[PDB]
């Protein structure tokens, strides 16, 4: 069911309904299922809980408010979305993911609210 | 299922160099042969691997490349050494077995 | 540029769960998850993964879980503390071949009764290698460890599991063949569910696991280091027809209220060796493949020389072999007497008290199974060890380095489908 | 709690908060309380995941971009939302869960993203 | 990661991502892991399910249709956002808590969505 | 105005959960989730809160969780029920000092051997305190209880261990000098563990706990109420230094299939009695503060009287303490011995069969530790009782009173993020 078979961040942008399913899908073999059942459910919960408090909930591709800091990458759209597997992308920049998820729950708690409200 | 070549004929002078091209349409390392074909024959091999030579082969025969990219270098053309030339990819993957897996080529090389 | 988030990406990175079982026997349980009778496998196109079957923790997994289960299907039988006591034992002589002399014996004792202040005076044909001199003797273990009877319903035989990822989870398989212990592969599918494998128990030579494709391979951590086993993975089987040809019948003694012991009973027929057949020429086919082979690693000029075992005990100088439920440790030697520059018949000893995965402190009876036993298997790989010429011999280890030859195949990764990347667009 | 109580689908739709909460409200007697626990919220997610990934979520009544295919139905809107119980329904078109389950996922996906993006 | 800090309503309602996050965040020490996990999860879902059903999924901040009634309350906003503490807030109007959320629940199955359709 | 409802209040209130343990030994259990190395403490400004020691649910299950392991990690280990038989048994005289007259005694007995049908004569050297007459001798709990052996193997070094709550919930935590048992403190802050707590078990003199900072404090329910503990806690240590000086020697002793009992073996060197050293200025500088605390509550010029102990049985009368694996109970007087208006040698008993957290139906023998015992310990507080002139003495009671002395700054409160308030805005 997984993608990043050959397949560049554009088109593999477009896959993503299937890899976000696959995701939730006292004997010795008994206590170990439900310790499993438990663990995959806590997985999908954390995710849910990003999504939520960065308002990307309900959505496979969401823009934000965060621009995008070029100290963050060496390249441009044009040569990362089309030459690269999500998966190298994913590993080049995974230094960075703290702290685009700290700008990313700031651009909604203060600017989708506290200055909406 | 894998090889696709595209220089379709080429024409050189005594002892000049022609170079001739292969793609991949699924990544194969380094697991592409190459043959050399006179008219009438059966084909012989001259290239085992991108970088490797088969011993007998003269030296003028050289090549390389990788992934999906490959390509063979003929120098030193000798006269009438006219032959249609094959890639074959020799790795499968999508079975994962190491043999001939697809073939495909034409080159009409004339000299 | 901004930040545009993405849900579902099909990244994943290398992690460690626990697995699931999916498919009354001992290890079979009955209580798996049902299996997917149409599974899927996924090929991934341009993927090529790093796999290392020596630090696989998959292995560590099944070991873990054979052992308890291992426990928790016996633990509740019939204990045999009251057979701790002295025997009086002489030689069986009545019906009897030159191959058996000394190895049966006719051992008789009293032991408790269904009322306590009550003895009875019973007798039970006993195996060499069960008993040690104290016409004194006493059982193997009494000692050094309780010993309990396996329970006669439960079943022995190797039936296959699957191992299965929880959701959140995928385990990538290595299609690649000639591919050896570690490296990476370019050839990769993702599947839920690992292939069916059976919980074989064996030493020396592997028995029906699974076969390579195009050779014979060759699978070491090191090579070079002699201190590694080898880990030979045939590419064809070679036919191994085992049997035990006495007639056994057993009997039931009461040890107690609720509990009774499985002694063995009288032999009809005349009594014979156990043994075990390996076709001849299969066998030398078979390893005129793996010296071709074992050359790429020494050179093709190099003396490749086989020898029978190391010195040691029964667990590792004979093979060890369970069908029927019964207890196998056969000779092993004339298969590997060769330098390389019908059928073989191997002696084979029976034993019934056995100390297994718990090397100490714990023992189990193999009760006596009626009648006689025919049993064949495909012997589908060696387990080598190494010392101008190199010299190579049969080995043997814990169990995991025999699982481990099922799961080379496999990866367990975690799935992480929440990142980012720039885009021309905005919020 | 329950509905269908003689209630054709249009009075059904609208006593939907009822019925939506009431899906997520070592001794013998022990560790079946945990199994259960677990198992509750296990269904819950999975109702969830579908309002997700179809857009539906945070709503009880969802209006989609797929159109009704009149292969699954041989009734008017006139005739079942006054005539039928929202039970009778389920029954009636429940072999084709899965066509339009899958329909609502494409029609989210590349109609409401990739082609929006 | 606990605010009511002396911090007033006003200034607490803008530290809500952190304490929003804290919600989800057979031996003797291990049946009883089990069972905290269990517990953490079930109580997140709860919350969860009571926003998605007033319509305040994906929000830190939602204003309602819910006009405030009077009894519920002695004070005016300009007293109560500066001067008390969110905590003291909620105690003294603990005991409405039931009224609100029903009102709550029927601001959006009816008002935005039975007489929306 | 309008409702608005708002998500990640920082709203509290009381609450009841299990909590996590943070962290081979009996307690540690080594499963516990690893401690972060970098714990996060926040404060809370302007936040008065209430606690209450006396009514700490933490208290309950420390209790709970420790007997409860207590059994897990011994009830798998080597039962003594042989040992129930009638002793021959007469006073150890070879090598000894006065003080040791009667203490030992050098029993010998019919016991079981690896064989059912055979008996093996052995000795060992009992404590009095283990024994009863009915020459011959029962010994203690065989007519009340089974014994079982500790495993050798098991530590009962008192390892700290951590608290944590479940996501969803906190733990407050009261940084309050000169704060008592009950009340409001103007000083909370937050945290998700507890600090390490050592589950130190003795009687009347609290061992390696927490002290306080500023003054001795002085904590319990009512006060004026003589039914009540006082939990008098140091802000200094007084060490003392505890010895076993004889050097022991000890046997192992089949008494059945893989089963053995550590019997005690012969005496190296002189025999002499146990004993602890406590430094004795140190002892009556903390005494004073303590006098001077007291007199809070009892008036300035009353006579503060300390008394040795009350009648009752060693669990009341003696010191309990456990150190090495072995178990002491030591003689505590002259150490309260005063009105207030070089070291002090308490002799000190050693008893091996134990009865402990359960008080009936249960007992446990302590095997016996080869060599010499030396431990030195710190003492954080006592336990006392009371009776112009107010009696004071040390007391005891259940352990849950030793451990809420650690746990008298902590309160589990749940988090209920959801919430309203009118605002000048509308859907
Ligand atoms: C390798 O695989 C073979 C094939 O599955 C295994 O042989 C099988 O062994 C079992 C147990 O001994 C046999 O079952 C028994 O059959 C008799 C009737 O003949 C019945 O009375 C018993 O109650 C029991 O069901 C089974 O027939 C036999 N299969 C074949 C085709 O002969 C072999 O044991 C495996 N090797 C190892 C080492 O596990
Ligand atoms: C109060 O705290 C002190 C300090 O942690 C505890 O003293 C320690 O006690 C243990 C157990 O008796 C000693 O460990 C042993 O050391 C010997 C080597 O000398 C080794 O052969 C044994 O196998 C074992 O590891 C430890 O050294 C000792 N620490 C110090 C600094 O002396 C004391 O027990 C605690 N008091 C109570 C009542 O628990
Ligand atoms: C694996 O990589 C190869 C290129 O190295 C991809 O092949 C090309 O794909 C594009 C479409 O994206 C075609 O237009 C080209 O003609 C293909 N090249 C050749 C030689 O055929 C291939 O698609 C990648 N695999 C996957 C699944 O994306
Ligand atoms: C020994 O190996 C043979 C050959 O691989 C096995 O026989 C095959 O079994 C598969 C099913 O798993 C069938 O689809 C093939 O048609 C069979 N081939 C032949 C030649 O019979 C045999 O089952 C193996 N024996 C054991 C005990 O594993
Ligand atoms: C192991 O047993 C098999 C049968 O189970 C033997 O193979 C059979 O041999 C006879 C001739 O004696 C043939 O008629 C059968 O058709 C063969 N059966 C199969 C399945 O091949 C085999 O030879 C025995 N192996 C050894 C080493 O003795
Ligand atoms: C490996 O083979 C050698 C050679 O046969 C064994 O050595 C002796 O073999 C004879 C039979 O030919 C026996 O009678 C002797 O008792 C064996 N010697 C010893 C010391 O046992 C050798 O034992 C074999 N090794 C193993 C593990 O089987
Ligand atoms: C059960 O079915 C009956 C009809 O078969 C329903 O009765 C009618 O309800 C409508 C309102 O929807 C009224 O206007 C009619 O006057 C009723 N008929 C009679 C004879 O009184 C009944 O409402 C259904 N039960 C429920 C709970 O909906
Ligand atoms: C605790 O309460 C005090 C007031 O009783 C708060 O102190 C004032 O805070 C405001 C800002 O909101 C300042 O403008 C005033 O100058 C402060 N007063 C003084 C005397 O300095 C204090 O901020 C509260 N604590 C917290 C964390 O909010
Ligand atoms: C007895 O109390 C002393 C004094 O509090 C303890 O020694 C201190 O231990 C801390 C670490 O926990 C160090 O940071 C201090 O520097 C030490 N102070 C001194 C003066 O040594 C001692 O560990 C305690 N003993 C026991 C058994 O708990
Ligand atoms: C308890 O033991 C400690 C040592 O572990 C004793 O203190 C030492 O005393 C000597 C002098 O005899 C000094 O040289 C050391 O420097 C001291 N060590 C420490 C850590 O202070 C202590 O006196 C003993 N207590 C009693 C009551 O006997
Ligand atoms: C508390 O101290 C008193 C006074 O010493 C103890 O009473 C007697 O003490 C003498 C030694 O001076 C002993 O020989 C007597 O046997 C003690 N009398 C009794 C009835 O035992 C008193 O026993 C001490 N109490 C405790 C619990 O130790
Ligand atoms: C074993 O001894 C019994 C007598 O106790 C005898 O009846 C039986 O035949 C003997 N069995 C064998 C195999 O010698
Ligand atoms: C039993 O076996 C031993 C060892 O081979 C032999 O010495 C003894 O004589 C045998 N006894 C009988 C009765 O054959
Ligand atoms: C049974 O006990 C008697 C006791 O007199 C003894 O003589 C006999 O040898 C024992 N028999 C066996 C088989 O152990
Ligand atoms: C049991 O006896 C055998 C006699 O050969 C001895 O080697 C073994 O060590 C003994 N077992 C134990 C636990 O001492
Ligand atoms: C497995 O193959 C890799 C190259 O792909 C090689 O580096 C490695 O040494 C081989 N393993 C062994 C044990 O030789
Ligand atoms: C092994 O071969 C012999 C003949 O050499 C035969 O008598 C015997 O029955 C065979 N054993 C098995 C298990 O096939
Ligand atoms: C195997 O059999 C040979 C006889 O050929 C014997 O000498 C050797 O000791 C036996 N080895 C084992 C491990 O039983
Ligand atoms: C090894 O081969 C020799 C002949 O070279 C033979 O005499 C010997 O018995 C064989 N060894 C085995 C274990 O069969
Ligand atoms: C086995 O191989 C050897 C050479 O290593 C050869 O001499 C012998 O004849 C072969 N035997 C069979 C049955 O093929
Ligand atoms: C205990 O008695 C045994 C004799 O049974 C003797 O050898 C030993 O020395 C005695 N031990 C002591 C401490 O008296
Ligand atoms: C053993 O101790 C008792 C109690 O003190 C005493 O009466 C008896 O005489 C002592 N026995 C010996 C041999 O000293
Ligand atoms: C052991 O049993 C015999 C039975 O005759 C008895 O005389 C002796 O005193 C007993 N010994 C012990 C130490 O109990
Ligand atoms: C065991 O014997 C002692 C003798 O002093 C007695 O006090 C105790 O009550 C007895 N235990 C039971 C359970 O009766
Ligand atoms: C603890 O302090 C409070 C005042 O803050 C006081 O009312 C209470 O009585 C004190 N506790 C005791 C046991 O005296
Ligand atoms: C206690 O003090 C005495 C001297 O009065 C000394 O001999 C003994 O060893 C000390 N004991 C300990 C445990 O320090
Ligand atoms: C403590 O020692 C004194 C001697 O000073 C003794 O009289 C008293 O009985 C002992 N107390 C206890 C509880 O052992
Ligand atoms: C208490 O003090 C007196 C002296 O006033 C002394 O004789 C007595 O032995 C002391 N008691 C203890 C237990 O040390
Ligand atoms: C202990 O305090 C008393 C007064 O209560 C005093 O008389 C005595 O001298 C003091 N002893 C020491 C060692 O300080």
């Amino acid at each position: 069911f997984l993608g990043a078979a050959g397949s560049t961040m554009g088109a593999a942008s477009m896959t993503l309904t299937v890899q976000a399913r696959n995701l939730l899908s006292l004997t010795v073999w008994g206590i170990k299922q439900l310790q499993a059942r438990v663990l995959a459910v806590e997985r999908y919960l954390r995710d849910q809980q990003l999504l939520g408090i960065w308002g990307c909930s309900g959505k496979l591709i969401c823009c934000t408010n965060v621009p995008w800091n070029s100290s963050w990458s060496n390249r441009n759209l044009s040569e990362i979305w089309d030459n690269m597997t999500w998966l190298q992308w994913d590993k080049e920049i995974s230094n960075y993911t703290q702290i685009i998820y700290g700008l990313l729950e700031e651009s909604q708690n203060q600017q989708e609210k506290n200055e909406q409200d | 299922i894998v090889m696709t070549q595209t220089p379709a004929s080429v024409e050189a002078a005594v002892g000049g160099t022609v170079t001739i091209k292969c793609q991949a349409s699924q990544r194969i390392g380094s697991h592409v042969s190459w043959y050399q074909q006179k008219p009438g024959q059966r084909p012989k091999l001259l290239i085992y691997g991108a970088s490797n030579l088969e011993s007998g082969v003269p030296s003028r025969f050289s090549g390389s490349g990788s992934g999906t990219q490959f390509t063979l270098t003929i120098s030193d053309l000798e006269c009438a050494d006219a032959a249609t030339y094959y890639c074959q990819a020799t790795y499968d993957p999508y079975t994962g077995g190491s043999y001939g897996a697809g073939f495909g080529g034409g080159t009409a090389v004339v000299v | 540029l901004w930040v545009t988030v993405y849900y579902g990406v099909p990244v994943w990175k290398d992690a460690e769960t626990t697995l699931f079982c999916a498919s009354h026997n001992v290890w079979a349980t009955h209580a798996c998850v049902p299996t997917d009778p149409n599974p899927q496998e996924i090929h991934l196109e341009n993927v090529t993964e790093e796999f290392n079957m020596w630090k696989n923790n998959m292995v560590e997994q099944m070991h873990t879980d054979i052992i308890s289960l291992w426990d928790q299907s016996l633990k509740p039988c019939v204990k045999l503390t009251p057979l701790c006591v002295t025997l009086q034992c002489t030689n069986v002589t009545n019906n009897i071949t030159d191959d058996m002399r000394g190895e049966l014996k006719n051992c008789s004792f009293n032991m408790t009764t269904e009322l306590r202040d009550k003895k009875q005076k019973v007798y039970s044909l006993f195996y060499r290698l069960d008993v040690v001199q104290i016409k004194e003797y006493r059982l193997i273990n009494c000692n050094t460890s309780a010993i309990t009877q396996a329970c006669p319903k439960v079943s022995f035989e190797p039936i296959p599991i699957h191992y299965c990822a929880p959701a959140g989870f995928a385990i990538l398989k290595c299609k690649d063949k000639k591919f050896n212990g570690t490296g990476p592969c370019p050839s990769v599918s993702t599947v839920q569910c690992t292939h069916g494998i059976k919980p074989v128990v064996s030493t020396q030579l592997l028995l029906n696991g699974s076969l390579a494709e195009e050779e014979v391979m060759i699978r070491s951590e090191n090579i070079t280091n002699n201190a590694k086993n080898i880990l030979v993975q045939f590419n064809t089987p070679v036919q191994i027809n085992c049997t035990r040809p006495n007639n056994n019948t057993r009997k039931s003694i009461r040890i107690g209220p609720g509990q009774a012991f499985y002694a063995t009973g009288d032999i009809i027929g005349d009594i014979r060796q156990a043994h075990c057949n390996v076709s001849k020429a299969t066998w030398n086919e078979t390893l005129g493949k793996v010296v071709k082979q074992l050359r790429k690693h020494f050179g093709n000029n190099t003396i490749i020389r086989f020898a029978n075992s190391s010195g040691g005990d029964l667990e590792v100088t004979t093979h060890s072999f369970n069908c029927g439920g019964e207890f196998f440790y056969c000779n092993t030697s004339g298969l590997f007497n060769s330098t390389w520059i019908d059928s073989i018949t191997l002696p084979c000893r029976i034993k019934q008290i056995i100390n297994m995965w718990q090397r100490i402190g714990q023992a189990m009876y193999a009760p006596p199974i009626q009648g006689v036993i025919r049993c064949v298997s495909n012997i589908t790989g060696l387990i080598l060890t190494r010392d101008t010429t190199e010299t190579f011999r049969p080995g043997g280890g814990d169990m995991r380095d025999n699982w481990r030859s099922e799961l080379y195949k496999y990866k367990v990764v975690k799935i992480e489908p929440l990142g980012v990347a720039p885009t021309r667009c905005k919020r």
